[PDB]
């Protein structure tokens, strides 16, 4: 029994061992209560404004669209404290943890930036944070490991199994199954078991809400389409949410095409995967013919999630949102284009969304269209990656 | 079939508890695994709980995580696991055989088809690790249509509503992790087997004395395999020694 | 002859070769005109708001001050596009360049971030940017060189002389002496020949203006003191400016003490230098007994300027502003403290200002005081520096 | 003294232009530099413009930037430069000697003290590279009090107000970089010497033909030094050859 619907069509659910159900039910209840509590909302808004830097700007990109009938705006989540949209919801979840009387945070990460995000929110709110990560990942993520440790987080290397992300996740959940009374598991995307897909969306929806107000102020109407990259689905659902009931507004999700869909080396499970049950949810995923979960691939680590949030799978099924893919090379070109023409270095993740908007413009340059790309993060972190590639 | 029902009736007539060992199919290899299983049976295991290697076993612990690693390194697949299951049943007609699965491997090619395959090879029960009673409808329905017992875990943090659901939905046996045992019996739940930290003879006697119908060793067997990887002969010897001692504790 | 006073007391002036005077006079005139032009102001405000992300937040730091009677706020310039306050004035100068009908920007840099700032503003406004830097600096600044090139700037390595910053600066000014009709020299701090000290201050004063409004909104009164690090003087004068006439507000400038004033290895010319004439201005500077200009030292490259802006020297002389110094170790401790207690990674430059506020609090914990530290930039760029040090 | 006035009067009586070479004091070394200067004089230089190595010569170009490098590498200091200046004057009583300085080296220990030192060693003029006429008051005042000629550069982009200031403030000679020459003469400016790109005999004759009183070779001499660093003897030979040719072009 739950307070909210755990499913979006056939997608979603709570596929976790029985022992974790009480933790999920407790979290769902706290969330429902918090959403109706003006004090929680005011506190959350105060942190977003005075600590994180909300609202973020909506930048018009005249240089990029010159000569076409496309008008392009970029939602600047790259200017959010931390450099990415992830900050919004980790602060929200940290506040939920405190609401439940908890003083500890559990998280896991590989090459992602979720560890840094969880650590900074925990430092600000006085929470003891422990982050699990495969031993192999520790050895390759010295920079982020240091950032997390500087912020007082305890980084716990996992040697069991293949010593990779999946082993860290397993350890984190095992930990949580026995310590949920005093610790909160901070999930980093709009996926996993209910209530996380719903909570993450709600704690990221200010992205879409601000965009709506900003576009109406500047253009006097809604966008013809909002475009966002999709790894797990949080920055995209955050942008999409407030626009779902605005039928005239297109919702375009961009999955990583990697080396190309036909190569099998991509991260586009929503459009090229197969429905399965994994990480506590029923959703499209990268899997072998006999059901083993496969790894996604993308030049961008942030979009390297073998599945996708259930609400996206649902929005796609009913035709409300459309999903496409962008290759490594297409994302690299968009990255270079934004740097040279707007003086903004975008995250390679965000570059996938920009790459698709660029395609919509270039393919039909005389088509009048007002577009908004969600620039989910800054790309300082990708300079080395891009440099080496261009090098060779 | 009614292998679990027949087993417990026989154990009861002997005022005996059941001892059930768990092992991962194919660990450390197909051949050595078949030998391991035959050894567990000869040594006195009343039933078997067998796992099928999965890429992301979010539930299991390090011992099991490493067991799957070894199995995958040997190229073990679900198809080969079912081949092993058929062979095991052809050799042992009455011992109850239970599988410990992850939802995706059951859902993958169709839930009904999976339980039909289980019935075909002679499996008796299936515990899906990541399917709580709340999400179990299609799984238990398919299990029952194919004469397979759907098994559920009764956790420490279990409440009264959960006890009733588990009592109502489960068959074969209730996977337990004194009052709980009484309440389960009160609700006519399948016989309860204690599965928490069963690694010594005294824990087996304690479980039965507490009212449980037996005990499940969730990882002690795997540890013995992990420790004797260099000497297969010594591995089987220690497994026979452990199981024999654990089973003796149930009489 | 000039429109504005080139001096602040005895400090300042226009000590450049005669050939550069017309360029300075032209710039001063354009600036005076632009300051009275509502359209220029509106355009400048639009860029600061919708492109750079102004206004920046004012964050209260409760965790750091717990147990004391100090209330501390941080002006978040670290959240400005680019990661530092430098962005504010380069955008302003780029607009001035366009006002004068110019389409080219000239700059020079060593280990600083002024090159990246000049390059991003030039990319946004369609200006051809060329940045000079000593060959030796190019070899050690691969990351920034790449950032500038990604943004379309032409990076010109200088091999003449000692192939260091001073040679780049010389080349840049020589270049400008012959091309000022079509190119604008973008000076990166509130120093150099008039009108730069005045222009940079005016294009950075929104820092102090926003702080005033934000502190009045949150505390209902002005700060007992505003604290900012001083390398060249721009972020500090930007914070100070709007507070100069508020006699009750202390203005504290923090110069780098390096390994310690007594070691001679520091960057505190204002308080431990000697008045001289260099880089087009009369001001306190690090110099040998016979007049050769010495190098400053600091764990923070950004504060490595052998002199200081003339207005600071003046504010100090009349006792309106007070200047102190903070050592490498003191700055490192503040850096660690902010990371662990507030979840904010500060630039090592900004850490000097925070270190002094921490000292004011700790030395007299029962003294009631409302302080504002100007967090001039983020410290992602310093993670390696700090990591290696702590390592040894 | 009146060395410049006496020189130009003598050149005029001979319908001759002045040829002034520039070199950095101490480049490439104190001893070799003294020899270089004596060679320039013997070869026919009518006057000398001598630079004092400064750490940050924001004006000068690469040739000069490298000249200072060589001088500093030899440990040359302003104090040693003044020692050289005294020696040079003791050997050559009438040739005008001009210094090319940077503001800090003049301001450092007191502007007045600097010009007093110049007067003491026998220097005749000082051009401060980074002091425009607008900031020159204390410098020209101190120069005049010590019988030193303050010299100013008349740039290409010069306007009428600047021409008048330079004509009024300068002494010795006007450092120029046909109408300009006429206007300067009109305002009674010190005799003008063309200093822009003077590196060949034809440029010297052209300057004089244009109305200038002579020409200054701002870097051609330094280039010759830079090119013959390996052979001091050959360096002096080429310097004598160049200066002799340049001076011949002024007659
Ligand atoms: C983490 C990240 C993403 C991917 O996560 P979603 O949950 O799919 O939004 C995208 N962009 C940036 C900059 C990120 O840091
Ligand atoms: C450039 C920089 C400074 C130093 O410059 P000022 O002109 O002295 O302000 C200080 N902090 C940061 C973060 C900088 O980038
Ligand atoms: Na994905
Ligand atoms: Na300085």
């Amino acid at each position: 029994t739950t307070l909210l619907n755990p499913y979006f069509g056939e997608f979603g659910g709570m596929y976790v061992p029985q022992i974790l159900m009480p933790a999920l039910n407790q979290l769902e209840e706290a969330f429902v209560s918090a959403q109706k509590d003006p004090e929680f909302q005011a506190q959350f808004a105060d942190l977003l404004k005075n600590y994180a830097g909300r609202p973020t700007a909506l930048t018009k990109c005249q240089n990029i669209t010159a000569g076409t009938r496309t008008t392009l705006y970029l939602k600047r989540e790259d200017l959010l404290h931390g450099g990415a949209h992830k900050t919004n919801q980790v602060l929200g979840q940290a506040l939920l943890a405190k609401r439940m009387g908890k003083s500890e945070i559990i998280a896991e990460v590989g090459a992602g930036n979720h560890g840094v995000a969880s650590a900074l929110a925990s430092a600000l709110l006085g929470l003891k944070c422990r982050i699990y990560m495969g031993a192999k990942d520790v050895e390759r993520q010295s920079p982020n490991v240091f950032r997390m440790r500087l912020m007082g987080a305890e980084v716990i290397p996992v040697h069991s199994g293949s010593a990779t992300l999946k082993d860290a996740c397993n350890e984190a959940l095992r930990d949580w199954s026995g310590s949920y009374e005093t610790a909160h598991y901070m999930l980093g995307t709009a996926a996993g078991p209910h209530p996380y897909p719903t909570i993450v969306r709600e704690f990221q929806r200010m992205i879409g809400e601000e965009t709506k107000a900003q576009i109406l102020d500047k253009e006097g109407r809604l966008p013809d389409a909002v475009i966002a990259c999709v790894g797990g689905g949080s920055n995209a659902i955050g942008m999409f949410a407030d626009f779902i009931n605005d039928t005239s507004v297109g919702l375009i999700g961009v999955e990583p095409g990697g080396h190309g869909i036909e190569t099998g080396e991509h991260g586009a499970p929503l459009k090229h995967g197969r429905v399965g049950i994994y990480f506590g949810m029923k959703a499209p995923m990268m899997q072998t013919a006999d059901g083993q979960i496969e790894e996604s691939y993308s030049i961008s680590a942030g979009l390297d999630f073998p599945s996708v949030g259930p609400q996206h799978a649902y929005l796609n099924s009913i035709g409300r949102a459309d999903y496409v893919s962008i290759t490594d090379d297409e994302a690299l070109e968009a990255f270079k284009t934004l740097c040279r023409h707007e003086g903004i270095i975008p995250a390679l993740e965000s570059s996938h969304a920009l790459a698709h908007a660029l395609k919509m413009m270039r393919e039909q340059p005389e088509k009048e269209q007002l577009l908004v790309v969600n620039l989910s993060g800054r790309g300082d972190k990708d300079i080395f990656t891009v440099h080496d590639i261009l090098k060779a | 079939m009614e292998r679990y029902e027949n087993l417990f009736a026989q154990l009861n007539d002997r005022r005996e508890g059941a001892f059930v060992p768990f092992v991962t199919l194919g660990d450390p290899g197909i051949e050595q695994s078949l030998k391991i299983i035959d050894t567990l049976i000869d040594a006195g295991a009343d039933a078997l709980e067998l796992g099928v290697p999965f890429s992301d076993p979010l539930a299991d612990g390090p011992t099991i995580q490493n067991a799957n690693l070894r199995a995958f390194a040997a190229g073990v697949t679900p198809a080969q696991c079912f081949e092993m299951l058929a062979i095991i049943r052809e050799k042992h007609p009455t011992i109850p055989i239970g599988l410990l699965m992850y939802a995706n491997l059951v859902f993958n090619n169709g839930i009904d088809a999976f339980y039909a395959r289980c019935e075909q090879v002679g499996v008796d029960s299936v515990l899906v690790a990541d399917v709580p009673v709340e999400e179990s409808a299609p799984f238990r329905q398919a299990a029952l249509r194919h004469n397979i017992a759907p098994i559920f875990i009764c956790p420490p943090n279990a409440d009264d509503d959960l006890l009733r659901q588990v009592a109502s939905y489960g068959r074969g046996y209730t996977y337990l992790l004194h009052h709980l045992i009484e309440k389960l019996k009160e609700y006519h739940a399948a016989p309860a087997l204690q599965g928490f930290g069963i690694s010594s003879p005294e824990q087996v006697s304690a479980a039965v004395r507490a009212g449980a119908a037996g005990a499940i060793s969730g990882s002690a067997i795997v540890k013995i395999i992990e420790k004797n990887l260099a000497s297969p002969k010594q591995m089987l010897a220690e497994l026979r020694s452990f199981v024999s001692a654990m089973k003796a504790a149930s009489r």
